[PDB]
């Protein structure tokens, strides 16, 4: 009751600053007003007596307590409306949308260039709750938007990191309304919003259109691209496979077969140079000048792969500097390229230790040439395992087995034989055994020998079992579908960079999709889109109810 | 013993011949940078890569150094290309 | 079995609260010299033993509770948790009692709980020195 | 086996570990202090305030809306 009262008293005192209006000073809660209290203790009463005396409906609550990295915080967008829609308060947003003295806008951004859209991608995480909230606030407020303010597309407002709202939950791992945004149909009168639309129907077959305006590689970062390599959360690979997206990557892998087996023949080549060169090394001392030719090429080459690797990284991985895990086949050409340069150089300097890079560099070449298999599904999968296996899982086993390894060799060699024992030499012999290479020589306390040998063989043997149980205890707990993604993601790669270009740039290659018009009825002139058509076939249609269609046959 | 027989059938196809293709780069790959390494009477890359099969099989200064770091990575990622072939193999009989 | 031990725990609880006030019934030991609490944690008692650490008590008689919230923003909060059994400080304590006496199988099932895993993790984070 | 029992068996040997590094070799009287903050979480039955040595647990959930709300120590967020 005191709430009228007092704020009369503050304008009847002439304070000119009023009150309603204070907002809070420290830098962990700058910002907050009282409009902001009234909101989140869910009082409409109070939220309409506040506006109903001048409170700003647009205060930002910009505080460290109401930003998005800290942790125990709150970020909900900055201001009231971006509150009352991130927690679920209809009652709330709808007033302050429709109140008449002092409307709220959705077109309002916050500090980091957020809107109300930006904001519900933020807050959203895969829990079914959280998602069945946001979809429907999200879609609740383009509805709105389209009656407030039909002129201007929601969708189409960027913050600063120029990133509207599907490319924000596509670089934020959002994958349920990233999915519920591409699969969106709306069947109110503001049909222009849904992103899905069916150009046809006929019997149990029908041709649903997707847009692929944020979508596709043609306009610069575009939710492929920013997936790719912008994004880095876990789960990105699983957003590749979504049903427009999927049937698009693979649609522009299709026109790219050739300039994949092209590139893979020119570095098939390359490495077969290399490999000559290599074999005919002669160490101390036209024919001699084409060995020439040859060193030449591989500098050339080499630079090359180390340019091209550089723009790789050059082009995007600024930010991201340590990203082994995310692009280990990356790095190893890198690497080789790296490797192969400085190997010129040592050449051409003279330098006795360039054999050993030189060689290094050749064996490297052709195990990456595994690169290539990702063209095919079944050794595309070995090969996405191979590295997951070398990575992550065998630096663990063999950290343990160097323990065993090297406490067991010491122990028998000092043990078996003024005697001259060496580290390498004893563990190098004792690996061997294991490796089944070589076998043990006695020396010639044999009995204590054997004691210890019989530990070895079956607390190795242990390790293998807890290798395996390890390695095969992750694929039943995996999701049979994770390991293929992971795979479809790597093609999803390839095709960005070669819609980029080599050095003598082929850019501004062919669009994928088609332009039609979707809707009939915007406000003004008719509205022309980008889709990518997909085929479905249901057969259940027949008792569910036939879809609004573009056209009425599936001729045009 | 008739069903044994299919499977066979089925993991020498499947999975044995996408072994084969990865393991033969690799041992190509590294025999010839032995090879390279050893440089004179020339051991053909084909007699190479063979010194180097019976060798996993145990039957049996720039040279000294790399010649062994080399092989030791060999020897690791041939096994690991088998346990690799072991996991396909299991996720492929749930499914 | 778990429901009704709760249930039936809990009511007890608030008759204590008004039928003898100054009486703090979760204080009596036994001739072993557990309470309740410790006692559940030394038998293997998950399901209780997890209620009690995380027990929530509204209007009359709050204050037999162990689980309380500092704050609430909306859907931010940061909850206070009793440490008064809990804390390794305290002699006897639940943690010293689970990682060293009890006898059931399921110990490390009972380490894991919100209020023990953190505080683990928290004297853990000091410990890496 | 329960997939999880391993990570929780492992969870167990930190707190065994924890637990003997807070008594000490044989400097053992050094690692004995309190864990926590000290609030009053309220009025006992017994009229002298109730306080106690409680940790805090951030935490977020977005199902809440519909329950009741929990009365709190604190009338806005601090630290
Ligand atoms: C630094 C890394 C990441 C790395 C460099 C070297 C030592 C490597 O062994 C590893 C781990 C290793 C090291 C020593 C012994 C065993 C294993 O993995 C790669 C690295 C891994 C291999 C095996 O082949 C692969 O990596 C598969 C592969 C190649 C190219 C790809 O684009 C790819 O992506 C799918 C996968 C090739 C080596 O570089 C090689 O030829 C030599 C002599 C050792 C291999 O170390
Ligand atoms: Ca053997
Ligand atoms: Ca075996």
């Amino acid at each position: 009751a005191c709430i009228q009262p007092l704020l009369e008293i503050d304008r009847d005192s002439g304070n000119p600053q009023p009150l309603v209006n204070a907002q809070c000073t420290d830098e962990y809660y700058r910002g907050h007003s009282a409009l902001h209290i009234a909101i989140e203790k869910r009082s409409l009463q109070c939220v309409k007596l506040l506006v109903e005396n001048g409170a700003n409906v647009h205060a930002k609550a910009c505080g460290h307590f109401f930003q998005k990295n800290q942790d125990t915080c709150f970020y909900f967008g900055e201001l009231p409306l971006s509150l009352a829609a991130c927690t679920k308060q209809w009652d709330v947003v709808n007033y302050l949308l429709e109140n008449p003295h002092q409307p709220a806008s959705l077109q309002a951004q916050d500090s980091l260039g957020n809107t109300v859209l930006h904001a519900l991608v933020m807050i959203a995480d895969d829990s079914a709750e959280n998602s069945a909230l946001v979809v429907r606030m999200y879609d609740g407020l383009l509805q709105a938007g389209a009656r407030l303010c039909p002129n201007v597309q929601l969708e189409g407002i960027p913050n600063l990191e120029g990133l509207t709202p599907l490319k924000l939950a596509a670089k934020e791992g959002k994958i349920e309304i990233f999915k519920h945004i591409l699969q969106r149909e709306f069947s109110a009168p503001c049909q222009s919003l849904s992103r899905k639309f069916t150009e046809w129907c006929y019997g149990p077959v029908r041709v649903s259109l997707y847009d692929l305006a944020s979508v596709d590689s043609w306009e610069e970062n575009s939710v492929l691209e920013i997936i790719a390599f912008h994004s880095r959360s876990p789960h990105r690979h699983r957003m590749v496979v979504l049903e427009p997206l999927n049937k698009l990557l693979q649609a522009k892998w299709d026109r790219l077969i050739p300039r994949f087996c092209f590139n893979f023949l020119c570095y098939l080549v390359y490495m077969l140079i290399f490999t000559a060169v290599a074999y005919h090394q002669p160490a101390l001392e036209a024919g001699n000048s084409m060995l020439l030719l040859g060193h030449i090429l591989i500098l050339l080459g080499g630079v090359y792969l180390l340019l091209g690797q550089l723009w790789y990284f050059w082009r995007r991985r600024l930010f991201i500097w340590i990203s082994f895990m995310d692009s280990y086949s990356e790095i190893l050409f890198l690497l080789q390229a790296l490797l192969t340069v400085l190997s010129q150089v040592l050449c051409f300097l003279a330098i006795e230790w360039y054999l050993p890079l030189l060689v290094s560099s050749l064996v490297m070449g052709w195990t990456n040439l595994l690169y290539y298999t990702r063209g095919f599904q079944h050794t595309g999968i070995y090969s996405v395992m191979i590295e997951k296996v070398i990575l992550r899982d065998l630096l663990r086993f063999l950290l343990v087995y160097l323990v065993f390894l090297f406490g067991f060799a010491v122990a028998l060699v000092s043990l078996s034989r003024p005697p001259y024992r060496s580290i390498l030499d004893a563990s190098l012999e004792l690996f061997k055994f294991t490796i089944g290479m070589g076998e043990l020589a006695f020396q010639e306390f044999r009995g204590v020998v054997l004691l210890l040998l019989l530990a070895y063989v079956l607390l190795t043997y242990v390790l293998l079992l807890n290798m395996l149980i390890a390695l095969m205890s992750e694929t039943v707990n995996s999701v049979a579908t994770d390991s293929w993604s992971i795979w479809k993601l790597q093609k999803a790669i390839s095709v960005l960079e070669m819609e980029n270009g080599y050095w003598w740039c082929r850019r501004k290659k062919q669009r994928a999709g088609v332009m039609l018009t979707v809707g009939t009825r915007p406000d003004g002139s008719p509205d022309e889109r980008w889709c990518f058509r997909v085929g479905e076939m249901n057969w259940a249609t027949w008792e569910q109810t036939l879809p609004r269609t573009l056209c009425e046959e599936p001729s045009g | 013993t008739g069903i044994y027989s299919v499977m066979i059938e089925k993991v020498i196809l499947r999975d044995l011949l996408r072994f084969l293709l990865v393991y033969l780069v690799f041992l190509f790959g590294f025999a010839v940078a032995l090879v390279s390494l050893s440089r004179p009477p020339y051991r053909s890359i084909l007699d190479a890569s063979l010194e180097l099969f019976k060798f996993t099989i145990g039957m049996g200064l720039r040279f000294r150094g790399v010649v062994l770091l080399l092989l030791l990575a060999y020897v690791l990622l041939t096994y690991v290309l088998l346990l690799n072939m072991l996991i396909a193999l299991m996720s492929e009989t749930v499914n």
